[PDB]
DNA sequence: TCGTAGCTGAGGCCTCAGCTACGTTCCGTTTTAGAGTCATGTTGTTTAGAATGGTACCAAAACCTCGG
DNA sequence: CCGAGGTTTTGGTACCATTCTAAACAACATGACTCTAAAACCTCGG
DNA sequence: CCGAG
DNA sequence: TCGTAGCTGAGGCCTCAGCTACGTT
């Protein structure tokens, strides 16, 4: 499925046929559920009905919740990924501890490229070759913490040396929407390959249920830092417009043109087989 | 890039075998996610070729052996040319081929 | 070679007298321009090259009913001939063919 | 936070206003004040629900169910921003000893057994009733002699005969299976409640509810019952018949209890002393 | 304008309805679009038809044909007035000065000629085909010397042998015949398109015939024909008149475009005559 | 070759039997010897006919005229192998002479304008009868100085008073233009039988009057016309239209024989082209 | 204020057989503007259909380890 | 030293979703022709 | 001038 | 044994609101 389906006005929604019915008060939509890709729900007028949202969760389909502000607050959780999880579950249980250093690493490392080459982007060759060699630093689980001042650098280049990444504004708000955009991408396949997502590789359990989607997700937050960073002087809600375009826009990703939920079901799936210890090489995702 | 497939009817009344058989295939295309463009006339959208080819594969699974029933494949963008000689285009949301898409704004 | 077929689909209203006289006569017309019923409601119509399906284009306009939905799609004969038959009997009549020879009888 | 467990089965609409939950069925309305509430279980697809209703919900960190058109549970709402208690409870349950899982597995089964045998009693089997019993104090660890397995042959073979098993299809086995998955679905329901993976078990197969399975094997015997006194009828009114599992009660520690509240209260307690938090696995019989 | 060449040969009626031809058998029956029709080839004796349908027939411009108890043909319909101003053309072509016709009607003849050489060359004769040319480049107005009668004689014996002559009775001559008879009326149809009476040739102006004016005409066009039945020659009669319905099916490179023969024809004659009229120079070229 | 000239206007089958041709109506059935026949004249477009029928037809060179729905022909069958005799007045068309043509018309416009004044004569009007007499006896070859149309404007006036033009939207211009067609229809048809081009008039040499000669011949009859619109000038347009059948149920002096109105046309028609011919002298005259 | 499956009868779409009524409305001539024809060629874009590359999964070859 | 058997690495087929690419195409370009209506002209007696 | 040819 | 134009009523296509019965309650 392929569609971002949004909804922020008064409305009905429910269940008929393996559609979706959307019914405000105006007019009537159907939409065959296989063609979507994503529900997300902005506003606070909606009501639904259980029999739809049964139906969501078989289809594997993301569905986000909103609160007054139209910014996300939550997403359905499924229990059950597939038939045979309980098959990963063990797998999942059994990852040694070296091995989530290295994939975790070796993941953190992609982040810090991306973040480079973002920087070489747009003409700071300079700070870039700087993170590139506080990658070369990296050493498992990170405990010089390379990761932070990389991330501190990159931020204040970008922003000037005056923007934190604590401060109450709209280029940080339009950060953590789209991160948190990208996590669910990741929280969903995650449980779709049969994984628990509470159990992170360098912290399991630690303040949140979703730790192992926001280590996979670690190399394509410059994704997001691109498109703030070139509506860093707009308004919010155009912030929050243009990040849709993660969605919509195709990215290189092994030799191919894909579209970005479709990279991070390979990927994640790819990152899950070296956890495992069925394979090797942990796959590559840069900008 | 998309498709489309056109899906046209003339299919038997008179017997209540005839009508069954009618209902069923009805079901049948509009679970699959088919739109009524015209009475007796239905189109869908699919994705990429092994998508058209699975749905074709479907459609004779579920052939009802009555009436006639004739199947067109056309790109989207063919179908983009359709002329509305008269009457109003179709704006719903399963007639697009857009990626995102919203009910409200 | 290099002909095209235009396929037009209509649903039009019967409520009125005279939208049922408006339907007569459009039905009519199609008739009288070569179109052919490949369906009820659904008429196709041979064209040699696009200059004529300009000029088509053009009388439909001039003799649009104003009422209904009535809609048209260009393809090549190529594409038309790609015409899936669910099920039905294929159509051989001559009308439906592009052949620039025809016998009847032999 | 809060401390109700609010259940909804009925079909009904769910909305939100000044700081309370409301509930409007057909029938019945019901105001619950939000600070109340510590979990929402939503058992049937037949509910209708706002997105204010569940930004509160999300606000609260109360706990949201979902479920599917057989009442098993197919999700939660997982917020962004924090978490219900029962997250606690998934660290808590990996690391459950094995000794501690044999120990309640094995108590368990063993209360099946007993179950088993006061149901041969109560059939008028004085005899092989004491037989199930002897099989019961042979029981070790996880059960590798398979006495349970040879009691539950015994068990059958009496109540149905010796050409009786338990794979072959007729309407016995098919009345068997669909009682046990209305159980199973009690017992699923109860365990995602209280924080715990139902995937995983306590002993040995990919099903998705083996913990369910685990924890309503001494509730079996309820349903054989059922299925035993309706054995000589349709399929279709063996069903109807095993609906009386939800409008009877049970003797229960001490006092008569709907079986889905005895249910709730068995499963919390198993869990707390695989947790060893507490001692003395609970006790259900006929 | 149209593009089908309909043959009957079934006991059968023909009607006209709603702008089709209706052709109704016993077993089958077939409405065809008028304009999707340029030829009606009528090859039986078994066959009703309307006055309407002649009427409507003649008026999209249709080729109709009409033959013999051996389906051979026999006759054309020849409209009266062959479009919206007649009379005009008909004042210009009584006009046309002796000098013009001889300029013209000798240009096409060296056409034929040529094609005549060319069809020689193609069949490996390089030696008689250099000759025909000879000839050609002999020719005065009027050709006085036959020289298109002696270029004829000597390309149909290199063709057929020293043993043909082109009026002894076989399946060659007939086949020859009947071709040339379909381009005639092709021509015959073009010309009262434009105008002009058929009646008036260039050279002998309606002392044997009624169609003088399109046999001069269609002269360039005649080794098409002889292409075609050359080519099966050893065939029999019924194939040889299948086979030359190609005519009419395929195309030919004039003026470099690659046209249909019955547009080719249109052109053709309408420059023909505009160069007849004086309104412009030059007679337009027709080469196989 | 043969005789007679066969008219078929009623709803009807041709086909053929025993070398006749056989016509039925719902009526009637006529057989008529093939040998007997000249001209097949088919006026109307309700008439079904036979291939066989064609091919005989052909084969005996009968000429065979085909009508449009207005009873005016448009076209002719054309035999490959031979020729109706009415081929050969082409060429005599073509070498009318001027002055020949001048003598002709001149007579002919000088018949109308006298049965114009008998007309006005007959409603009372004996004055200005008078004056076309007048206008008549001014006449000169070709009528350079108008005499017709000053003549046909005062008859107008006096008829339908000075208020009255030809190109109102009358009930009585629709009436008179009716009857003109049909008059115009009779003299088309007739001439194209003769052999005649119906594009060439004497005088009238309009480019887009496709019949020019039969305006021409007709020019005595209209007063025919004017009397029965003149008479029903107070009635509606249908009941005008009907009663100008007239002129076919009627009949009419001519060569001092009561004739009806389409044998008189024949007659008229042969011998005015005879005389245009040089092959007797002497207009023939139609008075009313 | 949930879904599915199935059938029925009301009422709108669509065609067709069958009926009635109707059936020649210019003729001084030439010029011009305009709407309606037409079949070919030319040009970059789109498209159907098969290749690709990165997979899985499973017989092969090659590789190995004794025992005659 | 042979090969029996068995254990391993190797290379093969069968599968997708993109991508490629020879072929088909749409849309415009060309250079005409056909028919119609309306409007222009003719002479010259009211 | 109109308006018939 | 010819066509058109116009309308009507019979009868088949096509959809839909509305009904019944069912559903590990
Ligand atoms: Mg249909
Ligand atoms: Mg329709």
């Amino acid at each position: 499925g392929w569609r971002t389906v949004v909804v922020n006005k008064h409305s009905k929604l429910s269940y008929k046929n393996n559609h979706l019915v959307f019914k405000a008060i105006d007019h009537q939509e159907l939409i065959h559920l296989s063609e979507i890709d994503v529900l997300l729900l902005e506003t606070t007028d909606i009501s639904l009905t259980t029999m739809l949202l049964k139906r969501l969760i078989d289809e594997k389909i993301l569905v986000l919740f909103c609160d007054d502000k139209r910014l996300p607050i939550g997403k359905i959780l499924p229990f059950y990924g597939r038939h045979d999880s309980s098959l990963q579950l063990t797998r999942q249980l059994a990852w040694t501890e070296e091995r989530k250093g290295q994939v975790w690493t070796a993941i953190i490392a992609q982040k810090i490229t991306n973040q480079s080459l973002h920087l070489a982007q747009r003409d700071y060759g300079q700070k870039a070759a700087a993170l590139l060699a506080m990658r070369a630093e990296l050493r498992l689980f990170d405990p010089a913490n390379r990761e932070g001042h990389a991330a501190r650098s990159y931020f204040n280049t970008l922003f000037g040396n005056d923007f934190t990444r604590e401060q109450e504004n709209d280029i940080n708000a339009g950060l953590n929407y789209g991160y948190t955009l990208l996590l669910s991408i990741f929280a969903r396949e995650l449980v779709q390959t049969g994984c628990f997502t509470q159990l992170g590789l360098k912290h399991a359990n630690q303040f949140n249920d979703f730790n192992l989607a926001s280590d996979l997700m670690e190399p394509f937050r410059p994704l997001v830092d691109q498109i703030i960073y070139e509506n860093r002087k707009e308004a919010f809600p155009i912030m929050k417009r243009k990040l849709f375009a993660l969605f919509m826009n195709t990215y290189m990703y092994k030799k191919k043109q894909m579209f970005l939920t479709n990279i991070a079901t390979d990927y994640t799936k790819h990152v899950v087989k070296v956890l495992n210890q069925e394979e090797e090489g942990v796959p590559e995702f840069g900008i | 890039r998309y498709m489309r497939l056109l899906l046209m009817f003339d299919m038997p009344t008179d017997t209540a075998s005839d009508r069954k058989a009618y209902r069923k295939f009805r079901k049948f295309l509009i679970n699959e996610g088919f739109i009524m463009h015209q009475f007796s006339v239905y189109s869908k959208i699919l994705l990429n070729d092994t998508a058209n080819k699975a749905m074709l594969a479907r459609l004779k699974q579920n052939n009802p052996q009555r009436g006639l029933i004739t199947l067109l494949n056309v790109t989207e963008k063919q179908f983009s040319r359709m002329i509305y000689l008269h009457g109003e285009q179709d704006n719903r949301v399963a007639n697009s081929d857009e990626r995102i898409v919203f009910l409200g704004e």
